RNA sequence: AAACCGGGCACUACGGUGAGACGUGAAAACACCCGAUCCCAUUCCGACCUCGAUAUGUGGAAUCGUCUUGCGCCAUAUGUACUGAGAUUGUUCGGGAGACAUGGUCCAAGCCCGGUGA
């Protein structure tokens, strides 16, 4: 729904969301079931190392680390799909900014 | 942080008990406490 | 069965000392909202005023929470801890003093419920005080439920269960003078002066 | 000083007084609001310096939560209500309203009273927590 | 004559740092800390309370379920440290 | 905010706002 | 392990939608409770958003997912209205709604991530 198929098939859109206990964010497919990259605070080897699971500082280095997993993981460029209450500020500022400087190209 | 609008005048009460926790605008009045019945 | 067991609470009269971070934070965020939330009026001053007032000398300084009364720990008064909660407590029934202590309780009257019980038992207070208008009781629900010879009901035994009330004070002289030789108010909150382990696990009826 | 209060004395006592499924439901100073009468800005200055000066924050209505509330209310509370003994409604549902009519009560004012000198629908009403008239009136006779 | 530079305002500004960060995150935990405290508190009463209204006959189980108005005139003096 | 550079425009391009009497009280100490 | 629960994506109107009574969390999860210090919030305001803190408080039935009534569509019945081609100036042959009626308000399908023993 959200981009309205115009020229050139662009998928692998990356969208992020925020519980008040682990920031996670996604990048995802057309066939949007196997989620192309998927880079949690929730998940088991994050639980531990990072910490304070739900600042900027988390939500950055979520974002590296997934650009790092996207870059090591051949999906040069990804496009931005923020929900509707979202906006390029603070938390979702922090996923823009990693996986912009990560090497990525939005 | 965003800037319009001011009290700064520390005012104590006079109430018998004797009363804290009033903040108000006037400002260069420091404590003008005063009560009655 | 039934019992009502009714207890007067002195409500603190000033507040007690909260630990030094919040009022660190409070003056601090004074300070900064005066730095930049402030944008103070009449630049000149608060010009207008009169100046030989101050007429009464004497500043409002009750020196509290250190009365007389407190460094003395009497609890026949109620000019104790002036930021603290106090409660009424009178000796029980001497024939047994629960655990090697002088049974202190509550205005406990034992009856058949026969009226509406919130009246039964502030008419239980009315007789061991005299009937003087000095109180107030809450709601007409009991405080909390409390069970008596719970074990020795097993055999029989007569069997009954406290349904405490809640009153208050809003006056320092005594509402009562006494029921069984001996009343005491509590200084530390709670009871164990007054009442063995029961109570001390019945702190989820105190705060 | 007053939430130092509602926490320990008012907020179990309503909630012993009556019967609530949870604790969240019991009433509480949610926003207090401040409308004047006089029409609007141009017609008198220090008017319009009289209508933002009890409440320390306002320039176009006012509307007040967190300590805004509770340091005004205080303030009220014991001018209005403990030496001139005014009038005050309750609507019959969560409002909460009265009306100030002149200023020259409270000590804080008297000397700068220069500056009102006019009466004031000033519509003053505190919008709580409260869910039912009851509760509504138990909230302001359990707060003076 | 004088409402005008009064409407308009003038920003002051003058500084300590000593009393410009004093941590207010300790405030916020030692407050929620507090909050928490008071809520555990209130809720366990609600609870026994419910539990002794219960633990009664019928008789209150009628006469003492509903809500009353008897607690609403509860007018209270708080302190006055000093007699008038 | 961004009303900073905004200023900072303005005050290189053209100068003298209400930034006159902030100055000024700024200077007088 | 098969499987379940929770969270994100996805699909879908029989898969929506109010409404009300419920059943409700803590095992984990989500939400809320609490502040507003810098980023944000207000054309006044932590009301909404945000930023900052919750070590196990509440499901305020606040939302939430849950349980059944009840909330639109989906499916179809008899017919009629209309109409196509016809001239026995419409005795034939086809097509056939709106409304009335009935019933359903699904059987089902993924992908990731945390958890419940594994």
């Amino acid at each position: 729904r959200p981009p309205r198929l115009f020229d050139y098939l662009k998928p692998y859109v990356l969208k992020m969301h925020f519980t008040n206990k682990f920031v996670h964010a996604q990048v995802i497919h057309s066939p949007t079931a196997t989620v192309a990259c998927s880079a949690s605070s929730q998940e088991k080897a994050l639980r531990e190392t990072m910490d304070i699971t739900r600042d900027v500082a988390a939500a950055s280095k979520i974002g590296k680390i997934l650009g790092e997993r996207l870059l090591m993981k051949d999906i040069p460029a990804v496009t931005i799909q923020m929900k509707k209450e979202q906006r390029y500020h603070g938390k979702v500022k922090a996923v823009i900014d990693s996986v912009r400087e990560a090497g990525v190209k939005l | 942080v965003g800037k319009v609008y001011h009290f700064g005048a520390k005012r104590q009460m006079a109430q018998s008990i004797g009363q804290i926790a009033k903040f108000k605008r006037r400002f260069n009045e420091q404590e003008a406490e005063a009560a009655e019945e | 069965k039934i019992v009502a067991s009714v207890l007067f609470e002195r409500l603190r009269v000033v507040i007690p000392k909260p630990d030094p971070a919040v009022y660190a934070f409070q003056e601090f965020k004074f300070n900064w909202q005066q730095q930049f939330r402030r944008r103070y009026p009449d630049e000149f001053l608060d010009i207008a005023k009169n100046r030989a007032k101050g007429e009464y000398q004497m500043d409002y300084v009750p020196a509290p929470r250190i009365t007389e009364a407190d460094k003395n720990n009497d609890r026949k008064s109620l000019y104790r801890a002036l930021d603290k909660k106090l409660y009424l407590l009178i000796f029980g029934k001497p024939f047994g003093a629960t655990s090697d202590k002088p049974v202190w309780h509550f205005p406990e009257k034992v009856y058949d419920s026969e009226p509406t019980l919130r009246k039964c038992a502030e008419s239980a207070l009315k007789s061991v005080v005299g009937d003087l208008t000095h109180t107030y009781f809450v709601g007409n629900a009991p405080m909390a439920h409390m069970a008596i010879q719970p074990t020795e009901e097993m055999p029989d035994l007569p069997s009954y269960k406290r349904f405490f009330f809640k009153c208050s004070v809003v006056a320092a002289s005594k509402y009562d003078i006494s029921n069984c030789e001996d009343f005491v108010w509590v200084t530390k909150d709670e009871l164990l002066e007054f009442f063995p382990e029961q109570a001390e696990f019945f702190n989820k009826m105190i705060i | 000083p007053l939430n130092f209060h509602y926490e320990d004395v008012l907020r179990q006592d309503l909630l012993l007084k009556l019967n609530y499924a949870n604790v969240m439901e019991v009433p509480g100073l949610c926003e207090i609001r401040v409308v004047p009468k006089a029409p609007y800005n141009f017609i008198i200055k220090n008017g319009k310096l009289a209508m933002e000066i009890p409440c320390g924050q306002k320039f176009i209505q006012s509307t007040l939560r967190g300590h805004g509330m509770s340091n005004f209310l205080v303030r009220i509370l014991t001018v209005m209500s403990l030496l001139d003994f005014p009038v005050e409604i309750r609507k019959n549902s969560i409002q909460f309203s009265m009306e100030t009519e002149f200023c020259e009560f409270s000590p804080e004012l008297e000397d700068h009273f220069e500056i009102f000198e006019h009466i004031r629908g000033f519509n003053v009403t505190i919008i709580t927590s409260a869910n039912t008239q009851d509760e509504t009136l138990l909230l302001w006779s359990g707060f003076l | 004559s004088l409402g005008i530079f009064e409407a308009e305002e003038l920003p002051k500004y003058k500084l300590t740092e000593e009393d410009g960060e004093r941590l207010a995150k300790e405030y916020s935990k030692v407050l929620m800390r507090e909050h928490r405290e008071r809520r555990a508190a209130e809720t366990a009463l609600l609870n026994l309370k419910k539990s002794a209204i219960e633990a009664l006959p019928e008789n209150l189980k009628k006469a003492a379920l509903e809500p009353d108005l008897t607690p609403f005139p509860a007018n209270r003096g708080m302190a006055t440290l000093t007699p008038p | 905010a961004a009303a900073a550079a905004a200023a900072a425009a303005a005050a290189a391009a053209a100068a003298a706002a209400a930034a006159a009497a902030a100055a000024a009280a700024a200077a007088a100490a």
